């Protein structure tokens, strides 16, 4: 599973749809077969583990249990309503496995929106009672390093741990516990339309020749001047990001986004 | 060794979400069984209220894996109910961000979800890697070397001899398992595909990204078309094309090739698996207002009998709750849909799941690649009846063999060869329009305080819909009707199983402790419970 020389990595999924793993998967240079055979050992992981079931069940024990030591890296929201039921693996509630294994990890990572700050099922009216994973764990001393969006760009999550195991320490982080090397500016100094932004000269619509010519987008939305992300300077898939696509950010990487932003069209 | 008792899968992996698979096994043979989804989140009451445009960027986030299907659902539903017909580029420009997407995630199933299922990768280790290149240049045009697979194998052995065997740790396989039957030199083959599709994939997902902003979760999207002005030019065509010829080579040389190796290796998955009823929405429009413009047709199919294939009415549609964990007992149609959490724990009340049960006409219905490939078939699409026929032939059997396990499995394939080379003719159907003069992506409109509206999407899973109800301009009520909710749900109230529960009906256990025909049945369906609950 793991014991020796690669560090082991517990990966955990709450209330989540998955695209913070499969960000993951997007990874460039390292690539996720480079992270997984060389850097890591990726000890536990519903979406891509072999073993199912009890089997599954036994490697998470093996692996938390480590004398070597474990990071976990976590993804989604913690339900909390109703003492947890809203969420379960093996018939335990998501509340529960976390509150037992995340104090156990010599480092915890919160990666995405949802388990940093509550995400998308935390949008009102939040009936499961869903939760970041810090804000679920406080009581217990959990203190996770977040990497916020949705999801986020997966050169954040690599710099993050490659930045702790060289360091064995976070690097910086800022007030919302997400580190200041990725998230120190906002989106919209970074952005190539803030010349016009600065001018006044705003798309009035999608269709209009001032979207073609490609404009600012504030007036149709962009939430670029409130989020703290580094899409325009990393970009997605090594090709666009939404501004380069003609469409507003929407905040994605900011807490309570999905209250806070919207109307997503509105500024 | 034949087993007699209950048999529990929790967490069921390689599947997107929290699924608890339950089965009674009599005898060495699956009797009964239940398909319990763990995770609510809840996403039509939080839209409750809200934008009607701000639909699509909650709803994208039911599913990462089947990224963009919810966004491109939710905006034909906005789209529809608004009136608007979006122009002939936006049309297009969503088309090849979702056929982009087929391929993505097909692949993707197979090598990363799928196949642990069927190849023991440590037995890769004992292989003879002249004999595998061998083997694998005689099913690929592709030619592969010893020297091309012995890179693989040791990496392979430095990685097992670690002691650290992170995603393969307790694998059904380790130590030798009754029911995996692939030589090892086929097993280094499919361990080599699986690797190198970790890296081919993001190329795949990049396709995406190249129109669509960023994968996973586009953002390019709006009501009445598109935003992506760059679309447009030559240079972000190219580039589109350049992932797309490279993903549809690797679909046709290396997964392709490799589904038919294990498909023969396996082929008693011809006789588990098996399913009665079928629907699919079509897909790929020349008209946002009508399926039947579609490249792939909808249409409704009971009992198999493909030759009386009805027409879709959108209309007989109801979601059960019975069996579920919402209040009461009454089905309903999205338009007048109730998400209404009710938890009874496992069993309690007969209730066993966060999915809802949808029927059509009261009727349990498979949605998927083999409902899409099956349906398209018997109305004499032309290139899918090629490219099944061909596969049928390459197996050594009739159609049949398709309703299983296998079937599915191959129908799977099928499908993403089909729509690798439709994309081509969709992206020249594009180039010409734009080389015609027409350079527009985004179409006005105006938002009316009441109306009702559906989008339909056939997703990689399936028939996908979205339902608004706008009341004073805002979400009144909005319903998600997923694929793995048809496909994954529960019982119904007239205790009809699901089709994911039947199919599970006759499937042999070798080992009770490592239960891997029940994963390969499951797997086969490519179950998103995070789809299929939201
Ligand atoms: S942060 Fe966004 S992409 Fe990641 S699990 Fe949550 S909803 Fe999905
Ligand atoms: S498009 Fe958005 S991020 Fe860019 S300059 Fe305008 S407001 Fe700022
Ligand atoms: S929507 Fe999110 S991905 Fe970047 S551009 Fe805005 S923070
Ligand atoms: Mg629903």
């Amino acid at each position: 599973l793991m014991g020796p020389r690669r560090p082991s990595v517990v990966y955990l999924h709450n209330a989540e749809c998955t695209g913070c793993s499969e960000s993951v998967l997007r990874a460039f240079e390292p690539y996720i077969d480079t992270l997984i055979l060389d850097t890591l050992s990726l000890d536990y992981h519903e979406t891509i583990m072999a073993a199912a079931g009890d089997a599954a069940e036994a490697a998470l024990e093996q692996a938390v249990n480590s004398p070597h030591g474990f990071i976990a890296v976590v993804e989604g929201g913690i339900p909390t309503a109703a003492n947890g039921i809203y969420g379960k693996v093996a018939n335990h509630t998501m509340l529960d496995i976390c509150s037992r294994i995340l104090p156990k990890a010599q480092a915890v990572i919160a990666y995405g929106t949802c388990a940093t700050f509550g995400g998308v099922q935390a949008a009102k009216p939040n009936p499961t009672g869903a939760k970041g994973v810090n804000d679920a764990l406080k009581h217990l001393g959990v203190k996770a390093i977040n990497i916020a969006g949705c999801p986020p760009n997966p050169y954040n999550l690599v710099g993050t741990i490659v930045y702790y195991l060289k360091n064995k320490a976070a690097p910086e982080l800022d007030s919302l516990n997400r580190p200041t090397m990725f998230f120190g500016q906002t989106v919209h100094e970074q952005c190539p339309r803030l010349p016009h932004f600065d001018a006044g000269e705003f798309a009035p619509s999608f269709e209009s020749e001032e979207a073609r010519k490609g404009w600012c987008l504030y007036e149709l939305g962009c939430k670029g001047p409130v989020t703290m992300n580094n899409c325009p300077k990393i970009k997605f898939n090594q090709t666009n990001w939404p501004v380069d696509a003609g469409h507003p950010c929407i905040g994605c990487s900011e807490p309570d986004f999905w209250d806070a932003m919207t109307p997503f069209y509105q500024n | 060794s034949s087993y007699s008792g209950p048999i529990v899968v929790d967490p069921v992996t390689r599947i997107e979400g929290h699924l608890r698979i339950e089965v009674e096994v009599e005898n060495g043979k699956v009797k009964n069984a239940y398909s319990s989804s763990t995770l609510f989140r809840g996403l039509e009451i939080i839209l409750k209220g809200r934008d009607p445009r701000d639909a699509q960027h909650f709803t994208q986030r039911t599913c990462g894996v089947c990224t963009y299907t919810h966004a491109l659902a939710s905006t034909r539903c906005v789209d529809n109910a608004v009136g608007v017909h979006i122009p002939k580029n936006a049309t297009y420009i969503r088309n090849l961000v979702l056929g982009a997407q087929y391929l993505h995630d097909h692949i993707v199933h197979f090598y990363h979800l799928h196949a642990l299922d069927f190849v023991d990768v440590t037995a890769a280790l004992k292989a003879d890697p002249a004999k595998a290149a061998k083997v694998a240049s005689s099913i690929s045009p592709r030619k592969t070397t010893a020297a091309d697979l012995k890179a693989v194998q040791d990496k392979l052995k430095t990685f097992v001899e670690t002691g650290q065997l992170g995603p393969f740790t307790n694998a059904y396989f380790l130590g030798g398992h009754p029911a995996y039957y692939l030589d090892p030199e086929t097993n280094l083959i499919a361990t080599a595909h699986y690797l190198e599709a970790l890296r081919l994939q993001v190329k795949a997902a990049r396709a995406m990204a190249v129109f669509g902003a960023k994968n996973p979760h586009t953002q390019f999207t709006v009501v009445g078309g598109v935003t992506c002005y760059d679309a447009l030019t030559p240079q972000r065509i190219a580039e589109f094309e350049a992932l797309w010829k490279e993903t549809k080579a690797f679909v046709d040389e290396v997964y392709i090739p490799d589904l038919l190796v294990v498909a023969a290796a396996y082929k008693d998955w011809t006789q588990y698996g098996g399913t009665d009823n079928f629907i699919t929405f079509g897909e790929f429009p020349k008209d946002e207002y009508d399926l039947n413009s579609r490249f792939f047709k909808p249409g409704v199919v009971f009992k198999r009998d493909f030759k009386n294939i009805k027409p879709f009415d959108k209309m007989q549609i109801e979601e059960h709750v019975r069996h579920s964990w919402y209040e009461g007992a009454e089905a309903r149609h999205p338009w007048k849909g109730q998400t209404q959490p009710k938890y009874t724990d496992l069993h309690g009340d007969d209730r066993y799941s966060w999915m809802k049960a949808p029927r059509y006409m009261g009727e349990p219905m498979e949605t998927g690649p083999l409902a899409q490939v099956l349906i398209a078939y018997s109305q004499g699409h032309p290139k899918v009846k090629a490219v099944t026929d061909a596969v049928l032939a390459k197996l050594g059997v009739g159609p049949e063999a398709l309703f299983s396990t296998l079937g599915r499995t191959a129908a799977r394939g099928i499908e993403t060869a089909v729509i690798a080379e439709y994309v081509g003719v969709m992206l020249q159907e594009y180039k010409d329009n734009i080389a015609k003069g027409d350079n527009v992506i985004c179409a006005p409109w105006e938002m009316p305080k009441q109306a009702e509206g559906v989008g339909f999407v056939n997703a990689p899973r399936g028939g996908l819909s979205h339902w608004i109800r706008i009341e004073d301009g805002k979400i009144g009520n909005f319903q998600l009707v997923v694929p793995s909710t048809w496909t994954l749900g529960p019982r119904c109230d007239k205790n009809k199983l699901s089709p994911v529960e039947a199919s599970l009906i006759g499937t042999p256990v070798a080992d009770a402790k490592r239960p891997v025909e029940i994963l390969r049945t499951v797997h086969s369906f490519d179950p998103c419970i995070a789809c299929g609950v939201h």
